[PDB]
């Protein structure tokens, strides 16, 4: 019924977070603020109203079903989680974390085939890890003998590195042993900006 | 040319100077006499909008109400603000009269008189009185006793259906009898008794009425989820007593979905020891009189609140309600507005 | 001003019940439904309910209807809540809110502009179980001219955290440990990784160190390149 996009905003002090709610529904609906260890924060409520306190750098708009939170000239009490709700209803939430900007760089590639002593475990996990780059948005997708995964898969994302600015991904992909015994390529395909086209890093199961 | 407005309406009623009945006795001082031959103008090519929601006419009705029951309800002890009171409580007669609320110079009430009007919108025909008609000041929780009956088809009432905060009033246009009685020779156990055949066919209407307004989905019915017996409870005053009804078996899903056909009967039990609905605290009045206590009533609406959260099913639950009597008077008052001529 | 005090937060163990309570001041308390909502991280925030201060009178949401109890005492003007046959999954913090809108005759209850300051419950087992240590091995053939790269996969663990380090924290150029992520099972698993020159894999060894405290487990394991 509210479907909140994106999921991670990452931008730096100055920029501008553009958070966007679709509704099933029209009706008043809000937004709140979460800052990290606080209590949420009414900052809109019925489209485009400004509640207490809240400068004139945070406007709601509304173009058809979908309403639009904007915050023009990020501070840093402006970072956190934001919420859209609609009566009882909430969004999933949009993260707005602090990014600090570099040059682009392309990610290294690795694939790590399961461990020999883990499937004697009867579970399989392959590891495919993009390492050091920027920006954050980075896609993954898993391929086992030519067919797209899903559903088996699971990411985590460091932060961003206090030396170089970059950041590196790992993903894991999870299958039963009999299950992983019955195909051969394995692979994993990175798409990034740093990238002139999708990478894919793969092996086959059984050679070294 | 008029336009809506807000002003100090007048009462008026049939109260009779010699009864000693609590509701006659307060309209004689607070009311003028009725109008014999009442004046209604009917308008054409005139389109108007109400709001039985914003009435403001209901919070005059509610104070008018609380002070009648303030001055003649008096408990025998008063438990509020961690104090006590102790005054005399003697035994009254008690039995709701019709009041009429109209307007003074200048003042004029529109009246719709759409007959499957909802509360809110747009009306078509549009009469011009300078009174309502006459409203009896039952105060009661879950079920309307005493009412006005819808023209046409049953009429379900809410600010929003999208809002489950907000209260839903069933309008029935077939009312059905409840028979509450205390018997003569436990003094304070009761019971009310209904016709399942009539009710349970009213009940079945019921859902399908709600069916329109909710995407065809299942209509289920529960008992209240808390709160205090005031609105767990069908609670009404009869002949001066204080009645807590059990309802439990009102609202059957069997029944609207064989055996259930006969006599229902409510378990009752008459309290000494209330809640004051004016918010305040607990008052506590005299034992019940002697002999056959029996008030029959018209069951002519539905207080409902319907369930909500973040689910996903395709039925929806609704409860018999109450609590803000405000309500009690928004469902007869639905077709009035005060406008104020230039 | 409106304020709302919440009480102290609390752990629990599966299948306990828990009270919280939400103590209101700066306005007519009778006059404003109070609701609760509860927020965990990655997760929706959740409805939970609301409570109409005059008579009790309550609405609570469907996923919840059974388990959960509204209440409040007009003297101390003090909202409470109750959850019972609690789980892993009502781990999240609790607040309680009031609507901006409120008159003696009117109100909306939607628009929070009214929070306590939140408690927090946590719902886990007693129980703790030790991590499994697989390696994350480089390559097949050395390469004179890049660099490798290796780890150790840190599965199916409870509860948090785990720390990783390699060679004993002599090593620490290059490494990454992750954020550790929820499995289906309930249990916790990590990864952790360190890019070295291609031409060390035959001189120098690897080990990266895993400790988890609550299973007091210390565990080292050597990472080293695959034969074939
Ligand atoms: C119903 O509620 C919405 C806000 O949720 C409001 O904009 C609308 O005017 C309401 N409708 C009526 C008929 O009161
Ligand atoms: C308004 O008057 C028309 C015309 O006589 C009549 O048919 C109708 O019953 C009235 N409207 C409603 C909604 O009942
Ligand atoms: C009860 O309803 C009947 C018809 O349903 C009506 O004749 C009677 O006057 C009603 N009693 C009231 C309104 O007190
Ligand atoms: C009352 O309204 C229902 C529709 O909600 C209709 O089926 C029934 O015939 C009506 N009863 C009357 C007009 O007596
Ligand atoms: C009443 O009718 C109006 C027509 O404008 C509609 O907007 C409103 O939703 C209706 N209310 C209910 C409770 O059906
Ligand atoms: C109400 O019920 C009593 C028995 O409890 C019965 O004697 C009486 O006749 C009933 N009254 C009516 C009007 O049906
Ligand atoms: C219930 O009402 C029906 C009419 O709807 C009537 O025929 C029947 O006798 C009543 N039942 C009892 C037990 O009074
Ligand atoms: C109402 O009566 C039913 C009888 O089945 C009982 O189960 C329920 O607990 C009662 N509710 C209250 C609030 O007394
Ligand atoms: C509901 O109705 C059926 C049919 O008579 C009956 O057997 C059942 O016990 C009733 N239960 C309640 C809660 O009224
Ligand atoms: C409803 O009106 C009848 C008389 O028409 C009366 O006997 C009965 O007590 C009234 N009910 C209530 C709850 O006031």
């Amino acid at each position: 019924v509210l479907t909140q996009s994106p999921g991670t905003l990452s931008l730096s002090p100055g920029e501008t977070a553009i958070i966007s709610c679709r509704t099933s529904q029209y009706g008043s609906l809000a937004w709140y603020q979460q800052r990290p260890g606080q209590a949420p924060r009414l900052v809109i409520y019925s489209g485009s109203t400004r509640a207490a306190g809240i400068p004139d750098r945070f406007s709601g708009s509304r173009w058809g079903p979908d309403y639009t939170l904007t915050i023009s000239n990020l501070e840093s009490g402006d970072f956190g989680v934001y919420y859209c709700q609609q009566y009882e209803f909430f969004g999933q939430g949009t993260k707005v974390q602090v990014d600090i900007k570099r040059t682009v760089a392309a990610p290294s590639v690795f694939i790590f085939p399961p461990s020999d002593e883990q499937l004697k475990s009867g579970t399989a996990s392959v590891v495919c890890l993009l390492n050091n780059f920027y920006p954050r948005e980075a896609k993954v997708q898993w391929k086992v003998d030519n067919a797209l995964q899903s559903g088996n898969s699971q990411e985590s994302v460091t932060e961003q590195d206090s030396k170089d600015s970059t950041y590196s991904l790992s993903s894991t992909l999870t299958l039963s042993k009999a299950d992983y015994e019955k195909h051969k390529v394995y692979a994993c395909e990175v798409t990034h900006q740093g990238l002139s086209s999708p990478v894919t890093k793969s092996f086959n199961r059984g050679e070294c | 040319v008029w336009k809506d407005a807000d002003t100090t309406l007048f009462c008026a009623s049939d109260a009779k100077a010699h009864e000693t009945e609590v509701h006659n006795v307060w309209a004689t001082h607070a009311c003028v006499p009725t109008d014999p031959n009442p004046q209604e103008i009917h308008l054409e090519n005139v389109t108007e909008n109400f709001n039985m929601w914003k009435n403001n006419m209901v919070e005059q009705m509610q104070e008018d109400v609380i002070s009648l029951w303030d001055q003649s309800l008096q408990p025998c002890v008063k438990l509020t603000g961690g104090s006590v009171i102790k005054q005399a409580c003697p035994k009254i007669s008690f039995d709701p009269i019709p009041i009429h609320y109209c307007t003074p110079a200048g003042y004029v009430i529109l009246k719709c008189n759409d007959k499957n009007f909802n509360g809110t919108g747009p009306c078509k025909n549009v009469s011009s009185v300078q009174c309502t008609h006459g409203i009896k000041p039952v105060v009661s929780t879950q079920l309307l006793l005493n009412g006005s009956l819808a023209e046409e088809e049953i009429i379900i009432r809410s600010e929003n259906l999208t809002n489950n905060a907000k209260t839903i009033i069933v309008h029935l246009n077939k009312s059905v009898e409840i028979n509450c009685t205390r018997p003569s020779n436990d003094i304070r156990k009761a019971y009310c008794e209904i016709n399942g055949t009539k009710w349970n066919k009213v009940l079945k209407q019921v859902t399908e009425k709600l069916k329109e307004h909710f995407n065809n989905k299942t209509i289920i019915f529960q008992p209240p989820s808390g709160g205090d017996l005031e609105i767990t409870m069908h609670h009404f005053n009869c002949r001066g007593e204080f009645f807590y009804c059990n309802t439990t078996q009102l609202f059957n899903n069997t029944c609207i979905g064989k055996g259930c056909n006969g006599t229902i009967t409510l378990p009752c039990k008459i309290k000494q020891i209330i809640n004051m609905w004016q918010g305040t605290g607990q008052a506590m009045y005299a034992p019940p009189i002697d002999g056959k206590i029996n008030c029959v009533s018209n069951i002519t609406g539905i207080l409902l609140t319907r369930d909500g959260g973040a689910n996903n099913t395709s039925n929806e639950t609704f409860r018999p309600g109450g609590g803000n009597i405000k309500d009690n008077w928004r469902s007869e008052l639905y077709k009035y507005k005060v406008v104020q001529i230039e | 001003q409106v304020r709302l005090s919440q009480s102290g937060g609390q752990m629990k163990k599966p299948g306990d019940s828990m009270r919280i309570s939400c103590r209101a001041s700066g306005y007519e308390f009778i006059n404003c439904p109070i609701n609760w909502i509860r927020l965990a991280p990655g997760k929706r925030p959740e409805w939970m309910g609301w409570m109409k201060p005059r008579g009790g009178a309550v609405s609570y949401a469907r996923q919840l209807q059974g388990r959960v109890t509204m209440t409040r005492d007009m003297y101390s003007e003090t909202a409470f809540l109750e959850l019972r046959s609690l789980t892993s999954d009502d781990t999240a913090v609790y607040f309680c809110t009031r609507g901006k809108y409120c008159t003696a005759r009117d109100y909306y209850n939607w628009d929070f502009e009214h929070w306590g300051q939140g408690t927090p419950v946590t719902v886990s087992s007693a129980s703790t179980k030790g991590p499994s240590v697989f390696p994350l091995a480089p390559s097949s053939k050395s390469t004179s001219g890049g660099t490798a790269a290796l780890g150790c996969l840190v599965k199916d663990y409870f509860p948090e955290p785990v720390t990783v380090s390699w060679n004993s924290g002599a090593l620490t150029s290059g490494v990454h440990t992750f954020p550790a992520v929820l499995q289906s099972s309930g249990l916790y698993s990590l990864s952790s990784v360190v890019t070295v020159p291609s031409s060390s894999l035959g001189t120098q060894t690897y080990i990266c160190n895993v400790n988890h405290k609550p299973s007091n487990t210390k565990v080292d394991k050597k990472v080293e390149p695959k034969s074939c």
